[PDB]
């Protein structure tokens, strides 16, 4: 059994966890991993897209073909030898790594607070004798270039041009079972009760299907500028985004630092929310002192370490760590989408409050917690009707073929794409007046300012709610909505004068 | 799938779970003429259900 | 004595400096501390608003009442014990602090960098005696939960539900009665010679009162968001914001980090100026060399600091060290407050433009620091003419009646504001058309814009002052302005001659 | 003759690279570095403007006078002493640093990383030698303060009001020559196919040249604004920028801080994109792990680097290090320059892209360094023509005559400057109309918002071309063009129908 | 000193570069009617040199 | 309580601290007619009382 997947995965995949083998439970997750009708592939809107060179790296499974040069035939050794000189740092990396010093982790004894991960090596080595791809008796030398790229514990030569392959998410779960199931799991955890969001979302299981899955991203011409939104959404085929190649840290991966890249920016600031929040600059000023190299489990006593960060949080569940980052989800950074409000009181998120108040209590009273937690949602629906009340105004002008250029210049966008008011395709893609320019603002004003309200709020950085990002920018925004508007009905009321004149 | 509930209608109602249905409450949102408006529970937990 | 604090101070206590004992100058300090004439309590505008669950925190002197459960009767030890389970990082963070290890303290060797704080215990213990509180010949044995949350040294039980407090800043000036009174004597030394400010702000003595005598804070509807603002604003109350519970470390309160949960953001950006300028960016390079345990007295000496920090900036004074901010300030951030920008060449700026000198020397020769200064006066001057400039025109259009909806739709504020053009009110509360697009932007040229400028400036960022904040935003609101102008003006000359020809 | 300076330096300096000397390199060298005629001095419009007090030390050659006091006739062991109170930490951080310790490098044995030090040492000495600055087997004891600051290897006395000198670039070069020879050599690399930039252009050798070359920040009369911008383009004149005084520390240089000061901000946010991607991110990560110490060429094997850092990218060329950081510049910053897009595909640009691959490709495989190089140059270019349209609308509206207040109320920029259409000018000085809203909107469309959106890409930020910088920030440009331009339309067409009426 | 390719026509000439002249290509910037405007290598190529 | 001064005046005033009443300076802010504004010293020091 996996002690710590969710039963619901269990139950998805058919599987019985008391009877399952490791051998057995990989096989189940893979088959829906690859599934096109479980997100695998080019999605719904593939026909709208065609990959550009780095998807080949982006999406694997879908798009990759070893190169066509070296023509050459290789075993375990010319791996090392060949590319210590072609990708020398690759090299170093890999020989620092974990994954090349198996030895050492075998030796590690109970006094060291690393001591787990020998608990590891043998679990991943029971996993390899469940798949047959490891001898009852036989120990894991080395995870090296062969094992990831070409195949686990291969023995023979392999073909360059042929047998070489990007290791994505299934290739790392073919050792790392718990990890790669943990992960998959979020498609059985993270389940809407009026179906906020799609079934499996948000998450790192489906980050990649959601953005291809995502209208403007398959219909724009940029194929460039929506490849970055690609980089951010990877999670789903490649395991080293937190624990990066080709050294693979979970030290790395442990730091706020690893968060940061794609959890960034206008419209979900929380690494610039959490880094500017006491909490975040403890970290800072902090992180010197703690024992990164601890498992989060530990992190608090044998770690040293004294202020939260984002992996303690969010991975934290019940007084556990998974790699399921899914389970305490109530607002989900967008607090306008429908029904997530309205779900705020629901017995579903207020047994997920408790679980949020059980990870802050690793260090606040209840009471502290909870009293800080009531603002955070507050807070949040302060924002949301300051948003709902401008949207009325440019909204009403829609209905109404009042916005500029809306009767006279707005071109469609494009395919798939369907013409409406205030749609995320507005962001990425614009020709004429579509938008408008309140239609942007207000769009702005909820997909931007809005969420960054709320992270500020849930990231315990007063700034970033109050003056600096959230209400001033929401401010900014309302107040300058009602003033075009009126302007626009001035506007309007003399150009019915002069009609009127003639 | 829920019925839409404005944000404000929201914050009412939390303003109010705990409250006689006579009691009046502060708005979280609202000023209308130079001060906070006010509202009665009755009114709020009423909208909801 | 407390030689640190001002005569300033035991004048305004009504005690002589050299009789006074310890206990005598910690009631003094204590019963102006706690007097609602002198800004504890909810001020002027208490009527307004009430107090959020948070607020006991922020607030704990006017608001905080233990919780009603565990219903438990503790002993010392006891604290120690529960706790582990229930607040585990709490005890962790107070076992490998001072407080918690005060025999570490009374060994040190006098050879030793920290020795002074063998000093400082045996300054507490003193003050202990004097209060009654210790024994003539008993030695304070340590400093634990039972000390700061319920009565410094108390000797036998404790019930949960009626005797737990918060400690405020009154409680730990108990024994860091040095410290408290250095802070407390901000409110006498912060004078102003033309009542530019309210005497005795800005301080860090006042924040609270600062918070809750602002008008929109006390009458908006939105209390969580109001309550960002608190979050700033608690120094006054509780001394743990710049060395947090529960280490209480004086090391990390010098660094720059501790500051910048509340000095950053739109409208003061001190620690992006500060970070990005070359000291700023050095102290990031160098923090690892550094020896921050050592006293500010010592950075540059014993610490093998090499560059200036916020607190070794702003913290000296003459060439001493205390909590007491506010000797040398000049400008106080927001360069338009009527009288700041006129009182900048009197004999009173230019003796605080000396004391800079003196911080400055300690590493430049002083024609440079002056050089320099001298920019600093100048650039904020400009930047000042540029707004000033701007607002001719926005403050025009108000008088003259002629803002967007000025006539037709601008309600009025939530009491007990008054209306009024570009007040700080409209960046917190804005209703129709109060205010108007043109207003609130040169509202934000000033309070923002122009504000960032002169930080960017004083704290030696030149981007900070020239492309990136400052001259170029500045610039970019004249010009939209300007531009809004003429069109306005076009707009109502042809309504005039729809006019006519009714 | 110097083993890493170009052939085309030694051709434009008229010398026999075979036969030169250091004395006779260095005299070439300077003899070109003080020329006005290659830029040294007030520049073209020197008329125009003049120093403030600061600009003694931004231009020493210029404009820098000793001080009239203190009149003190002082030898060597004299201004350690004196300093050591009057600029106390000057004289620690000289203590400190390897300047004040040329016998801890004369001792380094072969087995330590920093071994490389010993070498350049010995070549120091081989430079003064030739220049008849030290005896031929006299050892130099040490780069004291009277050494920069009045004369190298000085015997004697110096006179206080009259000796000292601010060290320039030729002062350190006497010792470096190397270095300086690397900088200088800029000049002669820095040649774009076309005429793109000027000669020499952009580079550190002339980046001072470059600032009073331009019109705006000679022709305004806010001079501390000005100076702010020339607090940026000192590396001309000094050496201190990177690896600061007094500890002139080369791995202070290194690290990525020590160039964030400058290439930061709205028009070029290197140090936002960089620090945001995964590279960044890893160096802050890892700084701790890296020995900083050792020289760039052994940054990946000795110093245990793995992952770049601004000096490893833009210092490398072709296996080689050095000062010279222009010779893969291919995109420089600004995509929108004239003839910068069209040269992308020529052999020249395609020779500098082979340099960047080699430099990729230490760590990458050439197929991946090549499909992200490829991502960048095209996403870099759907931002130009996104703004490419939006600038054909408003610059149209311009020769129309038609921008708000165009023939109405937009004055003449200050002299020398002539009026113009979104001239650079536009962004640091402003007066009435001049510049129209529109026109602003446009030109920072292009100088900040599509510069940002390619230092993204180049630096892999995602959220930097995507939502944050770049594309997010171009559309609402865009928008907001669009819907004025309409707005602007309909108004025309209004006041047509009414002087009709007339 | 060089002939101006404006953004759209470099890319439609990048997008080109390994085709044939009768290969059409989409567009990297422009939509018109609701579709990505579509290009001809040959078309472009040759509005290039 | 203090009489206020332009910022534009404080800086001229700055600039001719240290003049003859007859002697002329640059404005730190003003451009006029493409020339930044000349200001008399005697002038501006006059302004200030
Ligand atoms: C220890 C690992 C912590 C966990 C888990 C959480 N927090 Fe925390 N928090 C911690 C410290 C050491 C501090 C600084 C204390 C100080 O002196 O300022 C904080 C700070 C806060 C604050 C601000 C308090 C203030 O006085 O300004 C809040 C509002 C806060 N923390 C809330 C909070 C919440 C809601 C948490 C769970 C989601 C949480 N913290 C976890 C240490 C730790
Ligand atoms: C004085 C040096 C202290 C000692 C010793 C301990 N605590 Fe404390 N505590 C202190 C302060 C300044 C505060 C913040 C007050 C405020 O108004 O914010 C606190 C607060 C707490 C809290 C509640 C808030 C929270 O962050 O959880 C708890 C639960 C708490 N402290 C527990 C605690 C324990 C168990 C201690 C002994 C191990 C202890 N405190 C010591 C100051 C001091
Ligand atoms: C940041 C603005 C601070 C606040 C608010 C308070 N303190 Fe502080 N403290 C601060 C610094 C930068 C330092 C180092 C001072 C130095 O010269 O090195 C300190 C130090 C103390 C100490 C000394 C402990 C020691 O050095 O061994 C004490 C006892 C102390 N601070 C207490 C204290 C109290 C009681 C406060 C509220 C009145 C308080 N501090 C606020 C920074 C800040
Ligand atoms: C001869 C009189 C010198 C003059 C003038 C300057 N420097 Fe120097 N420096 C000199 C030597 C012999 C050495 C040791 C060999 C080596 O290069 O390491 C140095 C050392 C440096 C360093 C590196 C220090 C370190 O990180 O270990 C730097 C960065 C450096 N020097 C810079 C420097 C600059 C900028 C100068 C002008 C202000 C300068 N040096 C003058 C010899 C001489
Ligand atoms: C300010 C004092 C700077 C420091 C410190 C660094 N750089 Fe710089 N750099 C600066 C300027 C003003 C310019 C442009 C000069 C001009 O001609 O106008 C530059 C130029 C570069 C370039 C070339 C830019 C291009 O071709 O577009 C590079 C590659 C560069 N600078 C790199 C760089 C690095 C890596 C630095 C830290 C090691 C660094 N510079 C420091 C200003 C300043
Ligand atoms: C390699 C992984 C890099 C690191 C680390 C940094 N930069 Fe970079 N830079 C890099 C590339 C590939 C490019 C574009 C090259 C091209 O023109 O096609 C750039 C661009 C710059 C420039 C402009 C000069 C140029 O070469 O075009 C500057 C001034 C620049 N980058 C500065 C810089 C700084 C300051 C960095 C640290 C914060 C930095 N770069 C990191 C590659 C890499
Ligand atoms: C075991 C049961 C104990 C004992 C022996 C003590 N405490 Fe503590 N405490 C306990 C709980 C379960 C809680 C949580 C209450 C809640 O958050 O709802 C607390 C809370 C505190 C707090 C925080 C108070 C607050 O948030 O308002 C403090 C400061 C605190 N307790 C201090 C404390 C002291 C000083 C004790 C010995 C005198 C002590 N506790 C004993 C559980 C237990
Ligand atoms: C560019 C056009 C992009 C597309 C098509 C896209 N992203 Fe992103 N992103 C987050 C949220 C989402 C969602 C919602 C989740 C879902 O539908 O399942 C979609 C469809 C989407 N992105 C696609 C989140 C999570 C926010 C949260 O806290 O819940 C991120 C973190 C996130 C990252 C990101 C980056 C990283 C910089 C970039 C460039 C984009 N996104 C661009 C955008
Ligand atoms: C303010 C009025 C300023 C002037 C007169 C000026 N700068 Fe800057 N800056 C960079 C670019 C340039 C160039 C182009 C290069 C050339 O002509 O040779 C000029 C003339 C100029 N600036 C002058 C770069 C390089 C960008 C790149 O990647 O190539 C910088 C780095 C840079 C720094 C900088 C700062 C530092 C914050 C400031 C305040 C200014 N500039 C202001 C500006």
């Amino acid at each position: 059994d996996i002690s710590t997947v969710p039963d619901e995965t269990y139950d998805a995949l058919k599987l019985d966890r008391g009877k399952a083998t490791p051998k057995e439970t990989y096989e189940a997750l893979v088959k829906r991993y690859k599934d096109p009708a479980h997100g695998a592939g080019k999605g719904t809107m593939g026909d709208y897209w065609e990959p550009i060179a780095i998807s080949i790296y982006m999406d694997p499974n879908t798009f990759y073909k070893p190169p066509v040069s070296p023509k050459e035939v290789a075993e375990r050794k010319d791996c090392v030898e060949c590319h210590s000189d072609e990708t020398p740092v690759w090299v170093r990396a890999w020989k620092r790594s974990t994954h090349a010093n198996l030895d050492k982790i075998r030796n590690l004894k109970s006094d060291d607070p690393l001591y787990y991960k020998k608990g590891k090596l043998e679990e991943v080595e029971n996993n390899l004798r469940s798949m047959g791809k490891l001898g009852e008796k036989e120990t894991l030398k080395e995870v090296g270039c062969i094992d990831c790229h070409v195949d686990v514990n291969k023995k023979d030569k392999a073909d360059h041009t042929k047998d070489i392959r990007m290791p994505t998410a299934d290739t790392c779960g073919t050792c790392h079972l718990r990890e790669f199931a943990e992960r998959e799991s979020e498609r059985d955890t993270m389940v809407w009760p009026n179906g906020q969001w799609p079934a499996g979302r948000p998450s790192h299981a489906l980050d990649y299907t959601a953005n291809i899955e995502t209208t403007v991203w398959a219909a724009m011409p940029q194929r460039e500028v929506a490849e970055g939104c690609t980089m951010c959404h990877t999670n789903q085929n490649k395991c080293d985004n937190c624990h990066t190649r080709h050294e693979f840290s979970a030290a790395e991966s442990r730091k706020p630092e690893a968060c940061a890249t794609c959890h960034s920016g206008v419209d979900h600031n929380n690494w610039e929310a959490y880094t500017m929040s006491k909490h975040g600059k403890l970290a800072e000023m902090n992180r010197d002192k703690w024992n990164w190299e601890v498992r989060l489990k530990d992190a608090f006593s044998k770690g040293g370490q004294n202020a939260p960060t984002c992996a303690a949080c969010h991975m934290e569940y019940e007084g556990e760590y998974t790699h399921n980052i899914t389970r305490k989800t109530r607002w989900a950074n967008y607090p306008f989408v429908p029904g997530i409000a309205e779900n705020i009181t629901s017995d579903w998120s207020e047994a997920r409050l408790d679980s949020w108040v059980l990870t802050c209590t690793q260090c606040h009273s209840e009471r502290f917690a909870r009293s800080y937690l009531d603002l955070m949602d507050k807070g949040t629906l302060e924002g949301l009707a300051k948003y709902q009340e401008a949207n009325a105004i440019v909204h009403k002008m829609y209905e109404d073929g009042t916005l500029t250029g809306q009767k006279t210049n707005r071109p469609n966008p494009p395919e798939p794409e369907k013409p409406g008011f205030g749609i995320f395709t507005q962001l990425f893609w614009s020709k004429g007046n579509n938008p408008a320019s309140l239609e942007l603002k207000v769009l702005e004003m909820a997909e931007n300012n809005l969420a960054k309200m709320h992270v500020g709020l849930a990231h315990v950085n007063p700034g970033g709610w109050t003056y600096t990002e959230g209400w001033g920018p929401m401010n900014r925004a309302y107040v300058e909505i009602q003033d075009e508007y009126t302007k626009m009905q001035e506007l309007s009321a003399l150009q019915a004068r002069v009609n009127k004149l003639e | 799938s829920l019925a839409p509930i404005s944000a404000k209608d929201m914050l009412d109602y939390l303003a109010c779970k705990d409250k006689k249905p006579t009691d009046v409450v502060k708005s979280h949102t609202e000023v209308e003429n130079g001060k906070i408006v006010r509202v009665k529970c009755g009114d709020i937990v009423a909208l909801v259900q």
